[PDB]
């Protein structure tokens, strides 16, 4: 989706201010928002693909303007619904339509080795490497309007496969009910020219992004 | 110039009311326990932070089996001194060198290794910085106090899939029989994102 969150290589944005001594909440309402997330995920009422894609689909100045919490009460109030857990009325009244049906997976007990173990991308079988390290490989110009991790200020470029990481499940089709189609990802390393042109760019730096096989096509 | 985009923009004045509205009707349905959310609100303001990827780094720096066995495999590596999860289930960990600074960004997002530095600040997730750090480093770097040589080469790694990074920074001169200890205590977070060098003594 080729929406605001794609910021790589955007200007106007302005200086990177950092505040000093920064709490890892700054609210206390963000301490709600952020553990309903894994709570959520839990359950199995959605998966991380569909939670990155729920944000990209918001509005591009309410994305902007919104503090980083306020995206993720987005996602809740409109995915939920959209995977039908929740209806529109029940999330714009606060009120249950019927009382406690579900059960919650993310209990005391269990949150400690859960977050220690966390849930790995990572899958034994998927489509076979087409690339080897060394590899000159050209991201494709693909312009989805679904979810892709294919940044915009990489399609058409050419770079060099410095590692492969092997076999992931594919955000793409994970995001869209359409399985997990496991593929290889590779870093590919582009030079600051390439991307950027002779003028914007310095002769040193190098951009490392990571880019699933089927993204690719040899140079 | 008040903060409109730069992640520290002031919310909207209902925002808790808001939140407070969500979570009751989550605990009310049954979807969400209170009392799990309390525990993993703790982890991450009390037990995860940037002080468990500062000694990692301080022991690739006393020790090379173990910097060997971390540069091979970040996950194993992290896991050897109790560090393991959420946002941090295939870690990759990048090497400083005289010849090349590393740092990382999430320009699609936020992506950043929680179980070594817990929850990323917010300029780490916001538009300047995320924009930015793909296409002038230096100029961003700068802002930070951070001049690298014009001679160093920097990488710049995006986050875009499931691999989490690291920054393993370059150990400070003068730190000669330093214990782990006081090695760990020059380790910043800037360091470890590669937007900072460790304290030098
Ligand atoms: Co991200």
């Amino acid at each position: 989706m080729n929406g605001i969150h794609d910021t790589g290589g955007a200007h106007g944005y302005g200086p990177v201010y950092r505040e000093p001594n920064e709490p890892v909440f700054r609210y206390d309402w963000e301490k709600t928002v952020m553990s309903l997330l894994p709570a959520l995920l839990a359950n199995g009422n959605f998966n991380l693909d569909e939670f990155r894609h729920s944000i990209e689909r918001m509005g591009p100045a309410h994305y902007l303007e919104g503090t980083y919490y306020e995206l993720w009460l987005h996602v809740f109030e409109n995915l939920l619904v959209e995977k039908g857990v929740l209806t529109a009325t029940e999330v714009a009244t606060g009120k249950a339509a019927s009382g406690k049906t579900a059960t919650p997976v993310l209990t005391p007990a269990i949150v400690d080795g859960l977050l220690s173990t966390g849930a790995s991308a990572a899958r034994e079988e998927g489509a076979r490497a087409r690339f080897a390290v060394g590899d000159k490989v050209r991201v494709l110009n693909k312009n989805p309007v679904g979810h892709t991790r294919m940044p915009r200020y990489t399609r058409g470029k050419v770079g060099t496969v410095v590692i492969d990481h092997g076999v992931f499940v594919t955000p793409d089709t994970a995001a869209h009910g359409k399985g997990e189609h496991p593929q290889h990802v590779y870093t590919v390393s582009f030079t600051s020219v390439e991307l950027w042109g002779q003028d914007a760019s310095s002769p040193k730096d190098t951009i490392r992004v990571d880019l699933w096989d089927d993204y690719l096509e040899p140079a | 110039h008040d903060h409109h985009h730069d992640g520290y923009q002031a919310p909207p004045e209902d925002i808790a009311l808001r939140v407070k509205a969500l979570e009751s009707l989550l605990i009310e349905k049954g979807l969400v326990d209170p009392a799990a959310m309390d525990l993993v609100v703790q982890t991450y303001e009390h037990k995860v932070g940037p002080r468990n990827g500062a000694k990692v780094v301080a022991k690739a720096w006393v020790d090379p089996a173990y910097k060997a066995r971390l540069l091979a495999d970040g996950t194993a590596g992290i896991a050897e001194l109790g560090f393991s999860g959420v946002q941090g289930e295939d870690m990759v960990i990048l090497e400083n060198t005289p010849a090349v600074h590393n740092v990382f960004v999430c320009t699609l997002c936020s992506c950043y290794p929680w179980p070594t530095l817990g929850l990323p600040p917010a300029w780490y997730k916001a538009a300047p910085y995320r924009s930015r750090m793909v296409s002038d480093p230096r100029g961003v770097l700068a802002e930070f106090g951070l001049v690298i040589p014009a001679n160093k080469e920097i990488r710049v790694w995006d986050t875009t899939a499931e691999l989490r990074y690291m920054v393993l920074p370059e150990r400070p001169a003068g730190t000669e029989a330093y214990s782990e200890e006081q090695l760990a205590e020059l380790v910043t977070r800037d360091s470890m994102i590669g937007t900072g060098l460790p304290t030098q003594p």
